[PDB]
RNA sequence: GAAAUUGUUGAAAGGGAAGGGCAUUUGAUCAGACA
RNA sequence: GGAAUACUGCCAGCUGGGACUGAGGACUGCGACGUAAGUCAAGGAUGCUGGCAUAAUGGUUAUAUGCCGCCCGUCUUGAAA
RNA sequence: AAGCUCGUAUCAGUUUUAUGAAUGUAAGAAUGAAGAGCUUUUAGUGGGCCAUUUUUGGUAAGC
């Protein structure tokens, strides 16, 4: 049940030492599923191939 | 009143599977979020796909090429019953694609009761050539110098009371 | 003692925000922009038809 | 000559009221010649008097008169609504109601 | 003194439900205790209630039109009080005072400016 | 005694300076907002020109206004409008998207129509119906000092400093929005548009998601 | 010397109920301010 | 090829008409304009003008009119009855 | 209702992630709230009818 707390605590130990060892920006909190970033989708070999119900 | 929207989707791109296929139709719907809302909803019957596993890549108001001449379309329809789904060819003399489908919705409310939920075009077609356009009714407009009165006319009255006992000549 | 709204009453839109001076001064919302010939490709074009 | 009328002609229909419920503080009123609610945009702010005749003789005159202002259109055919001093006595659903030209925006 | 204008709320008087179709009971307001009663679950239509919402404005209140604050008043010694406060309180005579000291209060009312609400009472020529 | 005019005048000199840091600030937001727009209308333009597809970056940022009434409403729901201080019908308020927020719009679709805010909604909601949580006590903002004196601890200084905190979703979000009070809007002006408000907006509705309209709808309940 | 209940006089209303609430016309009647 | 325009979105663009509201009561604050003094639409209405000064306000009251409005109390029951 | 603590990190008919054979845990995830715990004691209360969704049985049909 409290499985994963133990070992990302473990994770917090290490990236508390990690931390201290480096001029740092913490971020020990994990954050939820953000939104999609922007990205330029070429279409040179792979063609925007069309279909319809024809059927 | 419609819109055409060209929109597409290709399964979002994970590990070990880039850029897949890009799968493109033609939408006719009111708005921009109605045609997205319809293309997760085709795609889903075209193949085992769902919206959480793609994305909308383009959607883009696809503009009518020459909306001043008259053509004559014929739309490939499938639609969903009280029984179960079949397909009817309707051929339409109208402007625009947007204005034929208008006309064919409006119709197929009219003579079978389908509301927009139910009615899948597949293919909206030009024909080109005339006496190869197959209904009756479509081929009674394309004769030779037609020339049709609109007898028994309605005034629009904006009183009450009228003062001549209206003639409804043309 | 009275909520004055701003958008309305141009007196309190420039109690907050002093920029609304300079934003109205040189119009700054009805601002033109270069346009530039980036024609779409022939395969935007042929895929749109 | 025959004519004096500084006013339009309009009739008092009914009170402001759902099925069930009327509004006696709200009257509506239809003026003559006003079809839309664009047209009546013009009579807006304008004063309504009904003019009545009571038997007795108040302040030398056996005429008596209730002010009121037109307040807002009242939906799609040119029927106007109307906030008068005190409001008017219900009996008079379809009587004369005389609206004036003041204050004017011409 | 400068006061606001009196908006009542209320004009009307908060009459006992069934107060004007039986004799016997009274005019006087009582709450319809009964569980099944259409008054006390305020029903369209049903008679109006006292509740704390018809309250009077606290700057205009137990002001008579006047804006003035009624004040009972049986003889010089007790009118003498409003001396100081002239035109917030006015005097009012006493229902049980003679005739005979009713001219006395209004004519030392008059000498010190304090308004009585209430001449004319027995003051018959 | 002294200090009748002297402290007054520091005082005015003080409020002169941090009006001119507040002025040079919203000339660094209101250029950051234009380039950023151009940006997105010029890799568009590239990618066409490419003959490729820009898809753009999602949404990070909704307004949710409730439709419906108190009653007739199961728990699953009822506690997500609390937890979205939808308390009351036609109240509105700004939701950061994550996979955790985005599901509870999800169970709650019925009952709100929400969407995308533009910048020029999130402006004329904050102007108009901007009240902040000042340890309690739904306060009118009409002053700069007022957004300063709490939230100048989250470096915001400012009406529009909140307002970029809002839409630029910031490290301080939480604070900002959680500072500003659920807005409490009127029923739309021109109408709902639908004959029935409850269907989808997808099926002739009003709730549920609208994406971009949500701007045409709020600034008429504005 | 109350009310129930009744007579007379004056006003008003009344086409298979009445009394009640909101609002106003009409008729009746009344309060100040101008001390 | 070179334009216009629709639709969509923005303007801390301008300019009219209409409605309801004026709460507070020496001064403090935040601002704007001004070369400065001073002014202001900036921490909630003032300025000007007219009729009446009593039944003209308004109230109480009898009625008319539009709309609403089961007969209270008890006792049952999940309810009405 | 009364007293004594902390007015707080005391939590929540909610989502996420992970652990698991629409329910179970944990969180230095999200979002929401300043009404939290502990004694002492003091009223009233101890029926159900209707409908929606799961699910097992049923039949001319209801159920």
């Amino acid at each position: 049940c409290r499985q994963e707390f133990l070992e990302r605590v473990k994770a917090n130990a290490a990236k508390r030492a990690e931390a201290k060892a480096q001029g740092v920006a913490v971020q020990l909190k994990r954050q939820p599923a953000q939104p999609r970033e922007s990205r330029i989708v070429s279409t040179e070999g792979n063609v925007p191939q069309t279909l319809a119900p024809v059927p | 009143h419609f819109k055409e929207y060209q929109v597409i989707g290709r399964r979002l791109p994970t590990e070990s599977v880039p850029e897949p296929k890009l799968f493109r139709m033609r939408i006719f719907a009111s708005n921009e979020v109605i045609a997205k809302s319809r293309y997760w909803y085709f795609l889903q019957k075209l193949h085992k796909v769902k919206k959480a596993s793609g994305e909308i890549v383009s959607i883009n108001q696809i503009n009518e090429a020459h909306p001043t001449k008259v053509k004559n379309f014929g739309v490939w329809v499938r639609y969903d019953s009280r029984s179960g789904t079949h397909n009817m060819y309707k051929e339409i003399r109208d402007v625009s694609r947007v204005a034929a489908v208008e006309t064919l919705y409006q119709d197929m409310a009219a003579r079978h009761r389908a509301r927009f939920r139910s009615i899948h075009i597949l293919k909206v077609a030009e024909i080109e050539k005339t006496a190869d356009v197959k209904r009756q009714y479509v081929k009674q407009f394309l004769t030779k110098d037609l020339k049709f009165p609109l007898p028994h006319r309605v005034q629009k009255s904006t009183k009450t009371f009228s003062y001549k006992r209206p003639s409804t000549f043309y | 003692v009275l909520k004055k709204n701003p958008l309305k009453n141009k007196q309190v839109l420039l109690r907050l925000n002093p920029y609304a001076k300079v934003f109205a001064a040189e119009k700054l919302g009805s601002k033109k922009a270069e346009k530039t010939g980036t024609k779409p490709a022939a395969v935007f074009t042929e895929t749109l038809k | 000559a025959e004519s004096h009328r500084l006013y339009v002609k309009g009739k008092h229909l009914s009170y402001q009221r759902s099925k069930r419920v009327n509004n006696p503080n709200v009257s509506l009123i239809k003026i003559e010649g006003v079809a839309t609610p664009q047209d009546a945009q013009f009579y807006l702010g304008k004063r309504i008097a009904y003019v009545y005749r009571a038997s007795k003789e108040v302040r030398g005159s056996k005429i008596r008169v209730m002010w009121g202002k037109v307040t807002r259109t009242h939906g799609n055919s040119g029927v106007v609504r109307a906030t008068f001093r005190n409001n008017l006595p219900a009996k008079t659903f379809g009587a004369s109601v005389r609206i004036f030209l003041y204050p004017s925006n011409i | 003194l400068p006061h606001p204008k009196i908006v009542k709320k209320h004009t009307k008087k908060f009459k006992r439900h069934h107060s004007d179709r039986y004799h016997r009971v009274a005019e006087n307001w009582r709450k319809q205790k009964g569980i099944d009663s259409v008054v006390r679950r305020r029903f369209r239509g049903n008679i109006s209630q006292p509740k704390i919402g018809y309250g009077s404005n606290k700057k205009t209140k137990f002001l008579s039109p006047s804006g003035h604050k009624t004040f009972l008043v049986a003889n010089v010694k007790d009118l003498e009080t409003l001396t100081m406060h002239t035109k917030t309180y006015a005097a009012e005579i006493a229902h049980n005072i003679s005739a005979k000291n009713r001219v006395v209060i209004l004519a030392r009312a008059k000498a010190l400016g304090i308004k009585v609400t209430n001449p004319k009472g027995r003051l018959a020529l | 005694a002294e200090q009748v005019a002297a402290e007054r005048a520091a005082r005015k000199a003080a409020n002169k300076e941090k009006r001119a840091i507040i002025l040079e600030r919203n000339a660094a937001y209101q250029k950051e907002y234009e380039t950023a727009e151009r940006n997105i209308i010029q890799a568009k333009r590239d990618a066409k020109a490419a003959g490729s597809y820009y898809v753009e970056a999602q949404h990070k940022l909704v307004f949710v206004v409730r439709i419906k009434g108190i009653n007739k409403i199961p728990p699953k729901p009822r506690k997500v409008l609390q937890l979205l201080r939808l308390t009351r019908i036609n109240s509105g308020t700004f939701v950061k998207v994550t996979k955790a927020t985005l599901e509870l719009l999800k169970l709650i679709e019925p009952y709100v129509a929400y969407g995308y805010p533009s910048y020029s909604t999130i402006r004329q909601l904050v102007y108009k119906r901007g009240f902040g949580k000042i340890n309690k006590q739904r306060v009118p903002l009409s002053d700069n000092a007022i957004i300063e004196a709490n939230l100048g601890k989250y470096g915001i200084l400012s009406i529009d400093d909140l307002i970029h905190e809002i839409i630029t979703v910031g490290p301080h979000f939480k604070q900002a929005n959680n500072f500003l009070w659920p807005f409490k809007l009127s029923n739309p002006s021109g109408g709902w548009g639908v004959p029935r408000k409850f269907k989808h907006f997808i099926q002739g509705g009003s709730f549920g998601n609208r994406e971009e309209f949500i701007n045409k709808l709020v600034k008429s309940m504005n």
